[PDB]
């Protein structure tokens, strides 16, 4: 109907058909602390919206008057709830509802009651069928938008739609191969799909990340990525990843290709492996590259680091003290 | 004044 | 010596700090470069114009921004309509910080306009008349806690907030953030952080919290707002500090998680990002180095021998400079990052990282680091809670001589 944007709109206290309703003020007590000066349009609305709520009028002008508190700020979850309440209440067309979240997330997509909303209205309808492609539309204007990311997960988990998401997340990594939010959803798909354990699997997810890593030795999401999916069965289980690491020092060289060396001897220092003593020394040597050189902004990780390993796996570290 | 898109939320 | 600069951001190795693209670049390392570019003029703008770097807090200016935003704010605040009791909040505890006091004309009218945006069933709503809602209700109780006052403290109706905590608890062991919300990490936290300060925590109110939020990890090692979601300092801080005040810090690894969160702290800028591949934010000076004192205080416990005991596991030096250099408005007030607006939140989460990094105190031990003129030493913060150690023991003390709601 009337737009709050419209160079017509008129305040609601010069409504006609809003002529039987007092506004309730909002009731901010005699000697006010953080009170906000709104603007006319602002309190205006709602201090017509205060009227409805304390009514509880559910009507249609009071639906139409939610649009508007809403338009003036999204992030008024009191008026996201009333709004609920009339949808229902009043049997109100959910798919248009739907029309209108989809505009409303669009043009303000980092808030919290936009997308908790939009996930109410899917699960009323029990219909997933336009949300990947709207999500994506929204990732399309920022990649990394968390809530939209985070209502995807819900998505596809909820209604199984994993099909053609790895085939998603290739494409943005294609797009740009550091957006850590498609690092996040290619883990999320291949776990709750096939899993890492499968041998065949956990191969491929590696080989692509090294060769990433080959790409861009410095984007830093290769390689938590690369950790992630090896750290919890150990690497040390893993002989090849060492010397295969040490091969890059070369040519594709970084800190993150440092700590990871260190990441490995610490593991193979756990799991008690050949030539104690050396790994120790060369993982010393590496900590103190790191805190000294190589990863200053991290020095005092890296020097807790270097005295860990040296607490509990120096060659006197398992002497009594009478020795 | 409409949120600033260039703002932090946390709520 | 003499060619040697005090400052880890200005000496010549740090130019070795701007960020590698392997000449492929995407939209990540372009908006990385851009900020980069940004933050090398504010660290070169002394040497461009042949003055000696003074590193000074402007708290005159932040005070003047703080005293006046209690009691009155424009409307750049719409936005925040819903959120009063967080500028409640923000700003007292910016002054806490600052060593302002709360005069009791505000203290008291603070204490009256919480009460008027307190539930008839319990928590805090965004403003009068609205729902209540847990951000606003930690927000709440945290400004009562930092006034102190018996009159605060009284405001806080217990039975009632008790009640509405088991309204949003899920069967899972995740709360909603309100009747008909959503449900994230913080809702762990900003309940877990009431209930512990008023001392209403009955033996089942978190089954299975603590084990919901241990599913948040993830393959980062960092903390993410729903399981299988991306890890992000918001929401770590929420996980670990909801975790501590549980006494669960073990469910969670913490390797993974100290080693993701000061993989989070940018080693040109200095502050600290909200994850893998973004910018730096000022905000995150709380956030992410908060973490570090949980972490050691969680360490700690278990023995660890390694742990320093005189910092904390991040750059405090570095984390100081940004913040002095970069995140300070002339007018007043603290913000994101050169480029961005002051705002009171920034203005809460800058000071709070900054005294984070000035401080350091593990039992007995205690060591401070003040970079710059040392009138920039601000009082400490609790880890945890994020207001004044003082006012989280007076408060824990007050409330554990009422019953727990029911007995
Ligand atoms: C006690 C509370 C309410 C803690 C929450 C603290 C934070 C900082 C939560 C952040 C939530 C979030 C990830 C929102 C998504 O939009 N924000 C960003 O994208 C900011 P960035 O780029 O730094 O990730
Ligand atoms: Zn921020």
């Amino acid at each position: 109907f009337l737009s709050l944007d419209s160079p017509t709109y008129v305040l609601y206290r010069d409504r006609a058909e809003w002529a039987d309703i007092d506004p309730v003020p909002q009731n901010d007590g005699p000697s006010p602390v953080v009170q906000i000066i709104y603007s006319e349009k602002f309190r205006d609305v709602y201090d017509y919206f205060r009227a409805v709520l304390q009514r509880d009028e559910r009507s249609e002008r009071a639906f139409k008057l939610t649009r508007d508190a809403i338009e003036l700020n999204a992030a008024n979850y009191t008026v996201w709830h009333f709004r609920r309440v009339l949808l229902r209440s009043l049997q109100k067309d959910l798919q248009e509802e739907m029309n209108y979240i989809i505009a409303i997330i669009e043009e303000q997509p980092k808030n919290y009651q936009v997308w908790h909303h939009r996930r109410v209205l899917v699960e009323w309808l029990k219909d997933p069928s336009q949300e990947l492609e709207f999500i994506a539309d929204i990732l399309n204007q920022d990649a990394k938008n968390y809530h939209a990311w985070q209502h995807r997960q819900w998505v596809i988990q909820e209604f199984r739609l994993w099909d053609n998401e790895l085939q998603y997340v290739d494409q943005l990594l294609k797009e740009d191969v550091r957006n850590n939010s498609v690092w996040n959803q290619r883990h999320f798909v291949i776990s709750n799909t096939t899993g890492y354990s499968d041998r065949a699997v956990l191969e491929r997810e590696v080989q692509y990340t090294l060769e990433m890593i080959k790409l861009v030795p410095h984007n830093e999401s290769a390689w938590n990525y690369l950790k992630g999916i090896l750290q919890d069965r150990g690497l040390s289980r893993y002989p090849n990843l060492l010397n295969q690491l040490l091969d890059l020092q070369p040519s594709h060289s970084s800190p993150y290709l440092i700590a990871f060396l260190v990441d490995i001897y610490e593991d193979m220092l756990e799991n008690q492996c050949d030539n104690k003593e050396d790994i120790l020394n060369k993982a010393l040597e590496l900590c103190e590259i790191l805190a000294k050189e190589k990863d200053t902004i991290r020095k005092e990780y890296w020097r807790y680091i270097g005295r860990s390993l040296q607490s509990k796996h120096s060659r006197e570290s398992d002497i009594p003290a009478s020795v | 004044k409409k949120k600033s898109k260039t703002k932090c939320v946390i709520m | 010596p003499v060619w040697s600069e005090p400052l880890y951001s200005l000496r010549p190795e740090h130019a070795r700090e701007r960020l590698q693209d392997d000449s492929v670049e995407t939209v990540t390392s372009i908006e990385q470069a851009k900020v980069e570019e940004k933050i090398q003029e504010v660290f070169s703008s002394y040497k461009f114009n042949h003055l000696v770097p003074r590193l000074v807090l402007q708290r005159e200016k932040h005070f003047h921004y703080l005293k006046r935003g209690l009691r009155q704010l424009t409307d750049a605040y719409e936005c925040l309509d819903a959120s009063r009791p967080w500028l409640c909040y923000w700003i007292l505890h910016s002054l806490e910080l600052l060593d302002e006091p709360i005069p009791q004309i505000v203290a008291t009218d603070v204490c009256q306009f919480l009460e008027l945006c307190q539930s008839p069933d319990g928590g805090f709503g965004g403003g009068p008349g609205q729902y209540p809602h847990l951000a606003p209700t930690y927000a709440a109780v945290n400004a009562l806690c930092i006034i102190g006052t018996e009159e605060a403290y009284n405001v806080i109706n217990r039975e009632k907030l008790l009640q509405y905590l088991y309204s949003l608890k899920q069967p899972d062991g995740s709360f909603l953030m309100h009747v008909g919300g959503e449900v994230d990490v913080r809702s762990a936290y900003c309940a877990a952080s009431v209930a512990s300060l008023t001392n209403i925590i009955t033996p089942d109110l978190f089954e299975g919290t603590a084990e919901w939020i241990a599913r948040c990890q993830n393959w980062e090692g960092g903390i993410g707002g729903v399981p299988g979601m991306e890890a992000h300092g918001g929401y770590t801080f929420c996980g670990l500090a909801a975790l501590v005040i549980l006494k669960k810090e073990r469910s969670l690894n913490l390797k993974s998680l100290l080693q993701w969160v000061t993989s989070r702290q940018m080693r040109f800028e200095g502050g600290f990002q909200g994850r893998c591949n973004k910018l730096v934010d000022g905000c995150y000076s709380f956030w992410q180095a908060g973490l570090l004192p949980l972490l050691h205080r969680a360490l700690h416990a278990q023995g660890d021998p390694a742990l320093s005991m005189s910092h904390w596991m991040f750059h405090q030096q570095a984390l100081q400079e940004y913040i002095l250099m970069c995140c300070q408005c002339p007018a007043g007030g603290l913000l994101d990052k050169p480029g961005k607006s002051r705002d009171f939140y920034h203005t809460c989460y800058c000071l709070s990282g900054l005294s984070i990094a000035q401080h350091f105190g593990s039992g007995a031990m205690l060591h401070d680091v003040v970079m710059g003129v040392p009138e920039n030493v601000l009082q400490p913060t609790h880890p945890v809670y994020n207001i004044g150690p003082d006012k989280v023991i007076q408060a824990t003390t007050h409330f554990l001589q009422k019953p727990v709601p029911g007995f």
